[PDB]
């Protein structure tokens, strides 16, 4: 008995009949059992708060255009998902209870993969697993970049939320080129060179002419992406993954400051990772229950012990070199020299780490080989509770240390652990913190909800904001960036979606707001 | 078929977490798990395990993976 | 006696009085002699077609806010310029006759240059010459990237038009991070992390949260940029510029196909250039009059002769390596191996080239050292006539050859020369063609205007469009990208500038249009 | 002063085109060019040469560069 906000059963019924006429009964889901899989969430709130009123699956641009026409006629708000694996950010459920889910998972054609110009053009339902298989079967000399969910996640969905990967092409939005969206009025708009008839540069040159709008659509509700292109890294002759293990929490300062110049000069070209002890442990499949059942956060003494028994450090750095054997050798000398001069850090090579975890899954992610090893993080405490708190930071040692201490303090206040890693770009850090809790425990769930709120508050007080967040907090995070920004975002919303049918609430953009 | 076979669905999706060598999820091979249970867990999701809509993994593929897994020897 | 379109002398007078009250008499220019310098254009049309009605100079954000308030009150259209050196694209003159020029040249503070995080935050009037001096005086270990006008041009203005440079940071918009704009309603909007109070990551992380809008403002008239941040390349230990000279026009195919992999793998990291014989000649300061006074285009026999007498080739490639001596050596071996295997191309090193031109100015541009050597292009035929015809192309040999032949045919039809170069990215080419003519010659000027029109038509027929264009053709080029795009652009325009006061006509965006 | 001195304006702007070793524009050093002519050329621009608004190069700076150039020996 879930209906869209402000939509009567009568109007909803008319829209459903039209969706059926347009898409066919098998593509219109209104029964509770058909909707339950879309409702699965890891956020500290009951399923009902994000329950969809229905879901429709489209496979063509024309069907998507038909859907928005019906949505405008009956004021039906729709929440678009591609592969829908947005775990820790709301998964496949709508931002507001009652929205109809426009599920594009079946619109899964790989339109093109050019092995010479090195790019791909795909539909929303395409998964990285699907692309990996296609590239291997066809022996194409290119590689992918992807989030840990890799195999089951997809490039369109991940890029629309500006997700990240672990190869030199890890800044996904940065490597995206060309996008097609169906606007609320049904128009099909192509960014960049896509609007030029007969164009062959849609996946070649990003900007096009006049305002370049790809960014305006990411993390927004101004259109429905139906095609997206992106650049692919040519497969290099040599790939050399490596790890550097540090023993003290305080080393993060010197680690980051020594790493920055290496990233800045591109000597280490990929999005490096500096994983804390508990992230390392969770990724290696150790669970808290194996070391303690004491209430509250995991005692620093249990962590120091874990390090002692496993060899994991307070910080575990994973990076890689790419190129010809000669380029790799020259760069390896530079890297090893930096760490030797630092006087800290145990370097671990592939020959040494061998087939062990977590080195293996790290090396695979850094080379575009899919695996879901990191889902071990959800077994640290289990119960299905997980929210990503991901503040942005300068890639400066002191900043990273300050944020770690702040987060740790707030997490402990609520009986939770500091489970984190710094995803390193030349100048910035995606400081990723997995707020893990047992969602089957009501009391702990309330603590996780309050904890997330406090992390946002405390970080904002120090001038820090997150780059992406789950649906329960998208309005709260929008507040972090100021009223002028929100006002402009609502003016654009009014202009491209006067009826407020496209995922109202996405990033705090909703015409029902007083902006 | 959406996945062609139960073995292919297992290799491309389920196995990335459930194969013995991975260990993210419990071993399902040769566990005699009923098809109804597999569909239930997949559609509802289960704590740390995500749910998959029919658009991602349809009923027929679930029937196939259930039979495939049951046919395997227990690791 | 120039007035803004649709603005009466009475309303213009009220606005001027308010501009005076706000900015001071010395900052409001209405006399013909004060305006003539802004009217200097290289487009094939009389000055009157782009004559401004006035110009106002602001030095603060508050003054810019005051200017838009007055503009909204009296419906005064304003054309914003920063350093105004947009030669070949309309220079400092407004896109439509009668607009008031908002000249931000005096708003020239270098707000910040961080030598560790390697970035700069500047105001519109800041020039590259100013920044170069600052960097050298303070011995900062960073380098700049800039267009050939370098010293007199500036980062804000160049980036607002998505211009390019010749170092690994040559894709200026790509390296831009953080932007501040005054919206038509007077609101001051900061992109990315700028809206977060107490934020220190405005020039650190590009996207921010929610829609990322920097692109929306570039090549657009949705706001007035008052501050812009961008990343700076750390000064490497070794810089190795080099050139490869090719003898035949047809070599462009093998040149581009051999080069692509090197750019794609980043072995050659900078925006390489492949200059045609006449571009090379003009940059080396040779003039057509020195070889012939025969009417029409410069005869192929005169060009083959020029090559014979100077050593210049049909194609002259300039590139560079950066890093430690070891990195440079490893990559130099790879590059020289590629060309030796190609069996074509004479490699010229800095030691051989010496202090000779054009090698010297190329080496300087590729290392961020300013010079205006390339303005020799305007002496090829002289007379002040020059328009950039810059189609985008796949960095594929066959495509580049096809475009060169198409351009040459149209240019020759009108008695003009193929003077061009390919600015090479890993996958795209900014195919830059300087349409040079004697603007003091009425007949030749008419031919140049017809020629540019035909170049756009002919390239459009093959699915090619330009990435940027002079003010006389901005509406024509907007047509190349289709009606859906233009409609979306006008909806956004209506939403952020209901009174149509911000540079109407920029990129073909004008509320007077039927879109 | 906007440029401090005529020599600095010449070094930072005009010279990038006019210095003998560059040759983009004609030699101006020691040519006895009148200040009135220099201001006219700079304000109006001249064929291949761009124009410069007073916001970029003010009258005082033009007076200084005129005097500076006239004081130099002819190359
Ligand atoms: C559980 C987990 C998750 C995870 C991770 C590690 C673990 C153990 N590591 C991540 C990482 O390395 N990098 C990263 O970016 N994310 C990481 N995650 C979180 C997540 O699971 C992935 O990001 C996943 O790739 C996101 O899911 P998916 O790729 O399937 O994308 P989606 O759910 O379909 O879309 C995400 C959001 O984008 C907007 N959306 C999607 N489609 C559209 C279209 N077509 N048009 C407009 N907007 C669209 C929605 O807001 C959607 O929710
Ligand atoms: C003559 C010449 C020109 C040239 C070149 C070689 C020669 C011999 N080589 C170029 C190159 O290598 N790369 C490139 O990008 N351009 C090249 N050019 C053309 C040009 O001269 C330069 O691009 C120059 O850098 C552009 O001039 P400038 O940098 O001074 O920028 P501008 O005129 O101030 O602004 C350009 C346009 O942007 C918009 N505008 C400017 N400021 C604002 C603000 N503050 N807010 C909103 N929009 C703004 C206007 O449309 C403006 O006209
Ligand atoms: C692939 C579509 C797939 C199937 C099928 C599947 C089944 C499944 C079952 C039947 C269980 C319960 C097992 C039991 O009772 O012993 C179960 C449990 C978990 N799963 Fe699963 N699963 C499939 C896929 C995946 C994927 C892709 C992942 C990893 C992201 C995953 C993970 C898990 C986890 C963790 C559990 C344990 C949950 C708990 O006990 O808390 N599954 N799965
Ligand atoms: C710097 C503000 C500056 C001054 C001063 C200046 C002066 C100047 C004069 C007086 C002439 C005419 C000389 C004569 O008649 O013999 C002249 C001519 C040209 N200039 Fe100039 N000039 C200044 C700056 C610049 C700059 C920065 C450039 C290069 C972009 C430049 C170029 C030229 C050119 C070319 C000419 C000759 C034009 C023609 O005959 O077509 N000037 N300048
Ligand atoms: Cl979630
Ligand atoms: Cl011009």
């Amino acid at each position: 008995a879930v209906l869209p906000k402000g939509v009567t059963q009568g109007e909803f019924n008319k829209a459903v009949q039209k969706f059926r006429a347009l898409l066919g009964d098998d593509n219109v889901l209104v029964e509770s059992d058909q909707l339950v899989p879309y409702n699965k969430i890891m956020m500290p709130v009951e399923n009902a708060a994000h329950a969809p009123s229905a879901a429709v699956t489209a496979t063509t641009v024309e069907q998507v255009q038909g859907v928005v026409k019906i949505c405008n006629e009956h004021k039906i708000p729709i929440w678009t998902i591609s592969t829908g694996r947005n775990f820790g950010y709301g998964s496949a459920a709508p931002v507001q209870r009652g929205q109809v889910i426009l599920d594009l998972k079946k619109m899964n054609k790989i339109i093109k993969i050019d092995p010479e110009m090195c790019y791909a053009l795909v539909e929303p339902g395409v998964t990285f697993g699907q692309m990996y298989d296609y590239i291997q079967e066809n022996n194409l000399p290119v590689m992918l970049s992807f989030s840990a969910p890799s195999a089951i996640a997809g490039p369109v969905g991940n890029t629309m939320d500006r997700g990240v990967g672990y190869t030199p092409y890890g800044e996904h939005f940065m490597m995206q080129c060309g996008m097609e969206v169906v606007l609320a009025n049904g128009d099909v708009y192509r960014t960049g060179m896509g609007g030029v008839p007969g164009s062959n540069t849609w996946q070649i040159f990003k900007w096009g002419y006049g305002p370049t709008l790809d960014g305006m659509f990411t993390q927004a509700n101004y259109g429905i992406c139906t095609k997206m292109g992106f650049w692919l890294m040519p497969k290099p002759p040599v790939f050399k993954p490596f790890e550097v293990i540090f023993e003290d929490e305080a080393d993060i300062v010197e680690i980051v400051d020594a790493l920055r110049p290496l990233r800045m000069s591109n000597t280490i070209p990929n999005s490096v990772v500096i994983a804390s002890t508990l992230w390392e442990a969770g990724s290696a499949h150790l669970t808290r229950a194996q070391y303690t059942t004491e209430p509250g956060h995991t005692p620093d003494s249990v962590i120091k012990q874990m390090q002692k028994d496993t060899g994991m450090g307070a910080w575990n750095l994973y990076a890689a070199l790419y190129g010809t054997q000669e380029q790799v050798d020259v760069n390896w000398k530079i890297v090893t020299d930096v760490f030797k001069k630092l006087g800290k850090g145990r370097i671990v090579t592939q020959e040494e780490a061998g087939d062990t975890q977590p080195f293996k899954y790290r090396a695979q992610l850094m080379s575009g080989v899919p695996n879901l090893q990191e889902f071990g993080l959800y077994n640290w405490r289990g119960g299905g509770g997980s929210m990503w708190f991901a503040p942005v930071s300068e890639a400066r040692g002191s900043e990273c240390k300050k944020q770690a201490a702040m987060a740790k303090r707030v997490l402990h206040k609520y009986g939770l652990d500091y489970v984190a890693e710094f995803i390193v770009a030349p100048r910035d850090m995606h400081h990723v913190i997995d707020v893990l809790y047992d969602r089957t425990n009501p009391e702990e769930t309330k603590r996780a909800d309050a904890c997330f709120n406090e992390l946002l508050d405390e970080f904002e007080k120090e001038g820090y904001a997150v780059y992406r967040v789950n649906t329960r907090f998208q309005d709260r995070v929008a507040q972090s960036y100021g009223p002028v920004k929100r006002k402009l975002e609502h003016a654009i919303k009014r202009a491209v979606d006067p009826n407020n049918i496209l995922a109202p609430g996405r990033s705090g953009i909703d015409l029902n707001n007083d902006f | 078929s959406q996945w062609g076979s139960g073995k292919n669905l297992y290799d491309k999706v389920c196995g990335h977490c459930h194969k013995p060598e991975v260990g993210v999820g419990p071993v399902l091979e040769g566990r005699g798990l009923p098809e109804a249970y597999i569909k239930d867990i997949v559609r509802n999701g289960f704590r740390a395990m995500p749910a998959f809509p029919a658009s991602y993994v349809d009923d027929e593929s679930l029937t196939q993976v259930a039979e495939y897994l049951s046919s395997l020897p227990a690791p």
